[PDB]
């Protein structure tokens, strides 16, 4: 591991976050690819031919999670769940997903759960000395971004295919 | 966010649904240029280049036809090293060169740019004019699409959507004339059709594929918000509870609920069942209506250039395209192309109180394109050109031959 | 008149032409033989116009105040989806469409049973998939009555009146308990005299209780087990629960599906017409005070479920020498459900669209999308351009502080089967003197049809004048103006029944609009140039409040903003760019008209046009009644009492002739007496 000290630790802490993002992103495009995945991870389900919620919801969930910068600004997305759960006819439209406001709560929330669900072992793509902390800190507003955008993508062309 | 629109059934087509990420307008990056002179001059072309990058000519990048691309130029600097001599090759280690005031040599030479048409649309909503955000809000369902531009917020109407409408237009004029149908064709082929794959563009298919000669940019409002602003309309919970506060702020009417209505204004919606009479209650909904939002002309630019590669170099042939362009005008300005989401129910409608016409380095015979109208049917080009034109077009349809030969 | 009727909706079987379903004509190009382009229409308002802004609706005490929806230029703003659908339900009438919005009349509907039916049912429980009968020491008569005057079937516990507590008992707890046979009338019952827990011990047997009151001891005693069944105090002579004596005598009986499809339908009934109640925290019944919420409606979801062990009364009948269970009750005197769901009652050729091979008239018109599947098309009919043309048109009725309160504005009540059920799919009235039972009862009854307001001809002058102003104690040339909520003790009636208007657009007062359309066939395009050029006195109905009177409007076309042709007319117009000739559609609109009423007469089967069922009834709703009779809302009294009371008139009528609502052509008045 490079001294955190060292001249090139910029540099390495470069090809780290690009390793770092490839495999976020990729195992977030795995995850996403599957139904019970997509189901587990937000509880969003597809039920013959309409989605769970519908895509109006996903949108307006996913316009609101891009405001997630950084864990500081995690209380913008609490936020808006806390105003989806405080109405009815709001909170109707994802009882019919498998409990996704509080996997949504959780997933935000939980500054570890992002790393659970996309389990990859960061060893070989960190060799900053400390560098699995301080990336996770860092990347974990764009991982959790980049799993939740994965995941209603590949809803949302699942809910196509069975439209189509 | 986007989406092919079916010919026959008006609706999103399906498997034509698309997304692209975008740089923000109002981004800045550097003019990294470096030229090395081998004669002791700058270059003739070099010159107008630079002169076309100040004019905003050069678009660069993805989806120029269909709302971007569009960059300008400024705060341009030469530089010059004499790298012939001592003193430059020592300026060119340590000094950091001769300055030449640009607009000496921009003065010093008339900039020539290839033909094109610009068209430039000064519009109002006639009904309120919006493109629907992907995400329902919470307190309004149907809300404005907006975009970064600069540090602030603006409404846009992207040119994808223009683009699609006069398309569409294009299209149906065309097969009108023909009376051919496209019911039975998918999408892809409902949208091949003669004049509108050179003024449009065709897919790159293995190849027909073409870019469009005809651009339209994304237009965007006259207001703008801060970015926080507009995030707490997005936020408001209440109607009449938080978002009235957010509304008057975005507005710009902090104070003045009327005049904050008077341009972004909450509607609702509600479904009435035929047998009872009572509100079909899961079928409300609302719309943050922009019926006061104010927008900047929509910019069209003809590429008159790209037509004549079409068309190999003839430009009579340009006649029967420019004709159709003119008639699609025609129709915009009567009223007969809504633009975004909801156009039959409530909002869409368009004036246009002025088509300019900004032709560049045009051939002579479409030089009376030339013109500001105001008349919404042309009446304000020349009859003799129009009755010119008229007459290639009337020939064209004759034999709806593809020109492009 | 009641101020809503119907116009019918006939079955389309065999229904051949435009009129029929119809794959659309598209929006690709403009077919050389349908019809496109613009329809100037001048809209002018003959009553007053409300126009709500919802988004700036005051609040107090659960009071909504809405002040007029205006335009950037101060105007009133009448919204292009309002006309559209005040344009789309009249056309949709008038070609016999599909109904386009027909949302959740899948369940029963549910209202109050006889009180003689209670005296029908025997108590119950379910256990595992039987509903298993509990008459005890009684038997089942073949009526379902306790046989030969034995007593009735559950003991009573007293509660209230006078207190048995153990050695107090609760819904579903399982007791051993002596019981006293007591008399009353024709009837007797077994008197709990005192009880405990199944596993405690009762003790000694008691003896001759005391008379209370009417109620004689027999002294016939016995001990049971049961399951005390408790509902609240829930009706004011309410003295005792119930307990369903387990020990003596039981039946199983297999519970069917739709036993227990029925029972979630009849308590969520129970339970979301008192949802708005309890949420206002209101404690009990809405017209009897000190009683309290019957245990099924503050109960939750579960009690919906049927699960095992629940509690019920099973109505039954010994029809055919078994033990037939009909329905499962909550309470003795209950509500219960009709036999058919409206949904059953609507023919599949009238329902919503569900395919594009299956568009109807005003579905390819006004456009579709599918509900229940896939497949949507845009709507060939735009309305657009929308522009008040007086400039002081808005009513503030001295101030903009003051405000009017508008009479109660009530949900409608389809379950009131007098009104809303026909007695065929044509659309015939169910009819008169018949028992409530006899509506929703047959698959080949039928829907009422749509729902339309009649104009309400012949408001007197200043009806309308000085709103507010309570004149609706005071007849004035016979009217009682309806539109305004009572006072009440001298003060004005603001509360959550009702709404206010801040100001509305007065009569007179003119809109423009245009509409383009799109590929119309004469018949289609003669349905709606018919509907904007209907004879005079004619009007559409537009707007809120028009069970008051309000949103009469006369439509117009302005023939020189008028632009239609046909796809060879537009292939010349587009084949110049010179200004060219337009088709002078005034030739046209003739034939056009008489297309669309050509295809009613032969499609319809009728000697006339204006003698179709639908025709003739929606001519009716636009021309309003010519009998003078004033519209108003069903009530005992011919001024509007200042309380809510109007269902004084149906308790009438239900005791008296028990009048259907009359069939919109036959412009029939009811009585203020339905005696």
């Amino acid at each position: 591991p490079l001294p955190t000290n060292h001249p090139t630790q910029d540099y390495a802490r470069l090809i780290e976050k690009a390793a770092w993002r490839e495999a976020i992103q990729n195992k977030a495009l795995a995850l996403a690819s599957s139904r019970a995945k997509r189901e587990e991870i937000l509880g969003i389900k597809i039920m013959g031919k309409d989605s769970q919620p519908t895509m109006t919801q996903l949108g307006g969930f996913r316009s609101v999670l891009k405001r997630l910068h950084s864990r500081n600004n995690r209380d913008i997305v609490t936020g808006y769940l806390t105003a989806l759960e405080q109405v009815s006819n709001r909170k109707e439209k994802w009882s019919n997903t498998s409990q996704g406001l509080t996997k949504i709560r959780n997933l935000v929330t939980q500054e570890n759960l992002i790393w659970n669900h996309l389990d990859i072992d960061f060893s070989p793509l960190t060799i900053t000395q400390n560098g699995v902390n301080q990336l996770k800190s860092e990347l974990w507003a764009e991982a959790v971004r980049t799993l939740v955008d994965a995941i209603i993508r590949g809803h949302k062309r699942d809910l196509e295919k069975a439209q189509e | 966010e986007g989406v092919g629109i079916d010919r026959h059934f008006g609706t999103a087509a399906n498997g034509f649904k698309y997304s692209r990420a975008v740089i923000p307008k109002g981004s800045k990056f550097k003019l990294p240029l470096t030229f090395d002179s081998q004669d002791d001059g700058l270059p003739n072309a070099l010159i107008q280049l630079l002169c076309a990058l100040e004019a905003g000519d050069i678009r660069l990048g993805a989806a120029k036809t269909r709302g971007l691309g569009r960059i300008k130029l400024d705060d341009l600097k030469l530089k010059s090293f004499a790298l012939d001599k001592p003193e430059g090759i020592f300026s060119a280690l340590l000094d950091q060169g001769k300055k030449l005031d640009w607009n000496q040599l921009k003065a010093n030479v008339t900039y020539q740019s290839p033909p094109y048409l610009g068209i430039s649309i000064t519009w109002n909503p006639k009904d309120p004019v919006m493109v629907k955000a992907e995400g329902d809000g919470l307190a309004i369902d149907i809300l404005p699409l907006v975009s970064q531009v600069g540090s602030d917020v603006r409404f846009v109407i992207p040119g994808s959507s223009i683009k699609g409408i006069l398309r569409t237009q294009a299209e149906r004029i065309i097969r009108t004339i023909c009376q051919s149908n496209g019911s039975e064709k998918n999408f892809l082929e409902q949208l091949r059709i003669n004049l509108v794959n050179e003024l449009f563009g065709s897919a790159s298919l293995s190849d027909l594929g073409k870019i469009g000669a005809l651009a339209v940019n994304d237009c965007f409002s006259s207001l703008s918000m801060t970015p926080d602003q507009w995030k707490a309309v997005e936020n408001a919970t209440e109607m009449t509870g938080n978002l009235q506060p957010a509304l008057k702020q975005a507005t710009g009417y902090p104070n003045n609920i009327s005049q904050a209505y008077k341009v972004l204004q909450p509607a609702m919606h509600v479904a009435v069942d035929r047998w009872t009479g009572g509100a079909a209650e899961g079928m409300l909904y609302s719309v943050l209506e922009p019926i006061g939002v104010t927008w900047e002309p929509i910019q069209v630019h003809l590429d008159i250039a790209r037509l004549k590669n079409y068309y190999h170099g003839k430009e009579e042939k340009l006649k029967p395209a420019i004709a159709l362009l003119l008639l699609v005008l025609r129709d915009l300005a009567n009223k007969k192309i809504p633009v975004g989401y909801g156009t039959n129910r409530g909002m869409g409608t368009i004036t246009v109180s002025q088509i300019t016409l900004n032709g560049k380095a045009l051939p002579t015979e479409l030089e009376p394109l030339n013109k500001t109208m105001t008349c919404p049917n042309l009446t304000d080009l020349d009859e003799a050109f129009r009755q010119d034109l008229s007459t290639a077009w009337k020939e064209w349809i004759a034999d709806p031959i593809d020109l492009c030969q | 008149h009641n101020p809503y009727n119907f116009v019918p909706a006939l079955p389309r079987d065999g229904i051949t032409g435009d009129l029929g379903d119809c794959a659309p004509a598209g929006h690709s190009y403009y077919h050389g033989d349908k019809y496109s382009g613009r329809i100037a229409v001048k809209l002018t308002t003959v009553t007053p116009l409300l126009i709500p802004d919802a988004s700036k609706e005051e609040i107090n005490n659960n009071h909504k105040t809405y002040p007029v929806r205006i335009g950037k230029d101060g105007k009133p703003y009448l919204p292009p989806t309002s006309i559209k659908g005040m344009l789309r339900s009249a056309y949709e009438a008038v070609t016999n469409s599909r109904l386009a919005v027909f949302e959740d009349h899948d369940s029963r509907l549910a209202y109050r049973m006889p009180a003689t039916m209670g005296l029908q049912m025997v108590p119950a429980r379910i256990e595992g998939d039987n509903i298993v009968l509990y008459p005890g020491t009684s038997r089942i008569g073949n009526n379902g009555r306790p046989a030969n005057n034995d007593p009735m079937y559950a003991a009573w516990l007293p509660y209230y009146q006078n207190r048995i507590a153990y050695d107090m008992a609760e819904h579903g707890d399982h007791v051993r308990f002596w019981a006293e046979r007591y008399t009353r009338g024709n009837f007797c019952y077994w008197r709990v005299r005192q009880i405990a827990r199944h596993n405690q011990n009762l003790g000694n047997r008691p003896e001759r209780g005391r008379n209370y009151g009417q109620h004689h001891s027999t002294g016939v005693i016995e001990q049971f087990e049961g399951f005390v069944y408790k509902t609240n105090k829930n009706i004011g002579n309410k003295h005792d629960e119930r307990v369903f004596i387990i020990d003596r005598e039981s039946i199983e009986i297999p519970l069917s599906r739709d036993l227990r499809r029925k029972w979630r339908e009849l308590i969520t009934s129970y339970q979301e017409i008192h949802k708005k109640e309890v949420d206002r925290g209101d404690t009990g019944p809405s017209a009897v005070n000190g009683a309290v919420w019957s245990r099924q409606i503050i109960a939750d979801e579960s009690e919906r479920n049927l699960s095992d062990g629940t509690l019920c009364y099973a109505h039954v009948k010994k029809e055919d020498g078994q033990y037939k269970i009909l329905n499962l009750y909550p309470v003795m005197i209950t509500r219960g459900l009709y036999e058919i769901a409206p949904v059953d009652l609507l023919d599949e050729t009238l329902k919503p669209a569900t395919d594009k091979k299956q568009l109807s008239p005003a579905d390819r018109v006004f456009g579709w999308v599918n509900q229940r599947g896939n497949g949507c098309y845009k709507g060939q009919l735009r309305i657009h351009s929308v522009t008040c043309q007086h400039d002081d048109a808005i009513d503030d009725f001295g101030n903009q502080n003051f405000s009017v309160p508008l009479a109660i504005l009530g949900q409608p009540k389809p379950e009131q089967a007098r009104f809303y059920c026909a007695d065929d799919r044509k659309g015939i009235p169910l009819e008169d003197g018949y028992d409530r039972d006899d509506g929703y009862s047959d698959s080949e009854q039928g829907l009422r049809g749509r729902k339309v307001y009649p104009h309400h001809k012949g408001l007197p002058n200043g009806y309308w004048s000085n709103p507010t102003e309570d004149r609706s104690q005071q007849a004035i040339q016979g009217h009682y103006q309806e539109y305004r909520r009572p006072k009440k003790d001298g003060l004005e009636q603001r509360d959550d029944q009702n709404r206010s208007v801040k100001g509305w657009v007065k009569p007179l007062t003119e809109f423009t609009f245009e509409i383009d359309v799109t590929n119309l066939s004469e018949v289609e395009l003669g349905a709606l140039l018919w509907l904007l050029t209907l004879p005079d006195l004619h009007f559409h109905r537009l707007g809120g409040g028009k069970p008051l009177g309000f949103g009469s409007v006369r439509l117009d076309i302005d023939p020189d903003k008028t632009d239609l042709r046909n796809g060879a007319g537009w292939r010349d117009y587009y084949g110049s760019l010179l200004e060219t000739s337009q088709p002078d559609f005034t030739t046209l609109i003739s034939q056009w008209i008489n297309a669309f009423q050509t295809a009613v007469k032969e499609e319809y089967g009728s000697s006339s046009f204006d003698q179709v069922t639908f025709i003739k009834a929606s001519g009716q709703s636009l021309q309003g009644f010519h009998d003078n009779a004033s519209i108003h809302y069903p009530r005992s009294t011919p001024e509007p009492k200042p309380d809510g009371e109007a269902f004084k008139w149906f308790v009438a009528n239900e005791k008296g002739r028990r009048l259907a609502l009359p069939a919109l052509e036959k412009s029939q008045s009811f009585p203020i007496k339905p005696s």
